[PDB]
DNA sequence: CGTACTTAGGTTAGGCTAACCTAAGTACG
DNA sequence: CGTACTTAGGTTAGCCTAACCTAAGTACG
């Protein structure tokens, strides 16, 4: 169950641009598994609501009022997250899908009360930054052109770097994200990228503890500052 | 059941108490109905009436009559339904 | 609005039973500011769920499958209330309305993360006794 | 299944008419078995493409090409039946649930050769009039104002009467239409309609091989020439 | 436009049998005037519902219950064909395409019905034997 | 399966019969193929190209090229497509 | 004669599969 | 180097339940 489909599609919408992908309806049929007419009509009804517009090329562009509220859900969602690690000490590979939940509920007179016990966070525990942070009343902004992805680090020729972001589609999957936290793919912690050739292989890195294989669309969402 | 069925027999309802002739009283439980209105939790807290906190029920006869309680920080009327939706043991 | 219609008509008749009221179809229209129709076709969605029965004098009775998701809900609400004034310091006339909307997206593994932050605490900031914390492992 | 949506939508609106009853969506909702919501979606769809117009109180109101197409394929129907029952010999309980299917697929060229084949029929096997016959290039039309309907003649206080139409409503239950052959309520045979007083009470009527009790809606369907 | 789509895959997999072609998606494709990615999508649902299986030189093999399907939809074919020839007098070029419609509502009470009337006809006006006809009895 | 694999197994495709050398041959079957183009069943029709005529089918060379058949109201030209559904009995 | 509920006929949001499409790929003698 | 097919992202038609509504009834101390 979603909570909030609007909320989620706006969200989902966000994460994309987050990761570099071209936000399509397809993404959001897959990431929220839902059929393509069921994506189309609910996008559809968005786009009524005056929250996006489908472009020519279909790609799905948020309008002033759909990227005040998808970006009010993310602060909500990121927020969660920092409460649920740093106060209520929820376990690393399950805070992210009890944050998806609680970004619906959670209202503003409490975002702010967060705020201040929690020191003014501008990242989440995963290292995406935290935005939307003016509207509740709240910073230099991270020059962040020098991250890179781990896939495409791979494919240039890998080498060292440090873990910065683990983006929301990793985090989808608990089981990857306790794999991540063993070896010691977590951010903070220096990695070895192994090169790779061609797109779409599995990039192997070694972490602290040991070493796994991160898949395209991982390694894709996966940034990290090379030494 | 403690939430329904209190274990704490001596708990009663301000109502209840009201009705029964008043009486000095330390509020325990103020159920989720109360807690619907802010602005009458916000007068609860002003005057007083929070849980371990001892009021005064003034003695009241008719249901569909408001209760009048005295806290520590002066009084206030109650609804029915409201006092019915508070509980207390009386000292 | 009510986020989840289900556990609302739940945790709205045990309310009615904490208070001593007799849960009719009738409170939960008043309560929950719906229309008698919409209650009766809700209430009888949630009788063929198995989550309740009507009575014969027609007042609500919770099935052992009913109160134990009620229970869960309440537990989920008072736990969050407790968060919310003790720790995160949210005003005390604003909080039940926050939780009333916490409740249904909480999982078992934060609330008893909240057991221990708190202290193992039995009753919420309103002095409403915590049920169902057997049923956590508290 | 419908075979076609729209074609059975129209056809049921046409049924309702016949019957006398206000073609409401809660109509065709109980009639095919389909949800609110998908009628009033199907509907919409229909009143989009100009087939039918939706009242401000409520009732279904055919257009010009809604009532065109709607005669179109109840004439076929009905020649389908004509067909099944005079032809092929298909047994009198199974013809309707027939003929609701092959009702779609006909051609107006094959009608032409069922009009020549089966002698210019006029009515169907359960006494309803064959329209549309003006359309497909073919009489004088029966005077139907001394019809009377089986459950209103019996809250009048019953009587003797001439059984003349059984609608496509009765038609639809099998089990039922084999129990009214039996004891002989079918066209063309006189019965005896026993006096009920209140609506919606089931009506007993004494056929020609023994009698049976008929529901205040199948009642309702069933015309009849009192003596 | 088909009535059916099922069916109408079926049958055309049976024409190209008994054509003695190979029966790959391409021929359905061109015989029904569908795009190439439709064929797949809809022989994919047909074989996930076990109609018939892509073979690993790619032809299209009906299985037991996929022959039985298109065997029922040709025999309802030819018999209508009979029928529309025989009795009903429809002119000789336009009755397979009326032919190809009825397939798909005709009952087997109707067909065992159309045996006796047209006299246990074994082809259709054009030749082509009747299959299945051990399946109705007759 | 007769109508997949003829129990007459002297039963032979036009096509077949063409490219063997033609001959005299009844026709036997009009698979569904054929049936589809209504143009096409008129003009077989007209010539006597129909279940149960003898027809005489001009032998021919290389596939892709039309296949020439003469009924008793004339001939005309089958397309390979076409004269390979078209099954027949050579006399 | 209100209090509680049913009957009747809607509505939107949010899901689904079946069945069609194009545009631009891959795989293979 | 066409023939057959896949990959990718759409579409409309035709179904569903959950969850809200009003207006006008019935049932009962
Ligand atoms: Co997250
Ligand atoms: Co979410
Ligand atoms: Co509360
Ligand atoms: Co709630
Ligand atoms: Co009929
Ligand atoms: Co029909
Ligand atoms: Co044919
Ligand atoms: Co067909």
């Amino acid at each position: 169950d979603l909570i909030d489909t609007t909320e989620m599609y706006l969200r989902t919408i966000y994460d994309l641009e987050e990761e570099g992908v071209v936000p399509l309806r397809a993404r959001i049929a897959e990431r929220l598994e839902q059929s393509g007419p069921t994506v189309s009509a609910t996008v559809a009804r968005m786009e009524r609501d005056g929250l996006l517009t489908v472009a020519e090329d279909r790609h799905l562009e948020l309008t002033k009022a759909g990227r005040a509220r998808a970006i009010s859900v993310m602060r909500k969602h990121r927020l969660a997250e920092r409460l649920l690690v740093d106060v209520i000490g929820l376990e690393w590979e399950q805070v992210h899908l009890e944050a998806c939940r609680w970004e619906h509920v959670m209202s503003e007179a409490v975002e702010r009360k967060l705020v201040k016990l929690l020191g003014n966070p501008t990242t989440s525990p995963y290292g995406n930054p935290i935005p939307g942070l003016d509207e509740l009343g709240v910073s230099v902004e991270p020059v962040d052109t020098d991250l890179r992805r781990v896939d495409e680090v791979a494919r240039s020729g890998g080498g060292r770097a440090l873990v910065c972001r683990i983006a929301e589609h990793v985090q989808l999957d608990p089981d990857l994200m306790s794999e991540l936290k063993k070896v010691g793919v977590v951010p903070g912690n220096e990695i070895d990228i192994v090169a790779v050739a061609g797109v779409n292989k599995p990039i192997q890195v070694q972490g602290s503890e040991g070493g796994t294989q991160l898949q395209p669309g991982i390694a894709h969402a996966v940034m990290v500052r090379v030494k | 059941g403690d939430s329904v069925e209190p274990v704490d027999t001596d708990l009663r309802r301000v109502d209840e108490v009201a009705r029964s002739g008043g009486g000095r009283a330390l509020v325990c439980r103020i159920a989720e109905h109360v807690q619907l209105d802010p602005d009458l939790m916000s007068e609860l807290k002003k005057v007083g009436v929070v849980p371990g906190n001892e009021i005064d029920i003034v003695a009241v006869a008719g249901v569909n009559k408001p209760i009048q309680v005295q806290g520590s920080e002066g009084g206030t009327q109650l609804q029915p339904g409201i006092a019915h939706a508070v509980m207390v043991r009386v000292k | 609005d009510l986020i989840d219609t289900t556990e609302m008509y739940l945790r709205t008749i045990y309310d009615l039973e904490e208070e001593g009221v007799v849960p009719l179809r009738a409170r939960i229209a008043e309560r929950l500011e719906q229309s008698g129709p919409t209650v009766s076709a809700t209430v009888a969605r949630m009788e063929r769920d198995g989550l309740l029965t009507v009575a014969e004098d027609r007042h609500l009775e919770l099935t052992k499958a009913g109160r134990a998701r009620a229970i869960s809900v309440m537990r989920k609400h008072r736990l969050a209330e407790r968060l919310l004034v003790d720790v995160i310091g949210l005003e005390w006339e604003q909080v039940h309305l926050e939780a009333c909307r916490w409740e249904h997206v909480m999982s078992e593994a934060v609330e008893r993360k909240l057991v221990k932050l708190l202290g193992n605490p039995t009753t919420s900031p309103y002095g409403n006794p915590i049920p169902g914390l057997d049923e956590l492992g508290v």
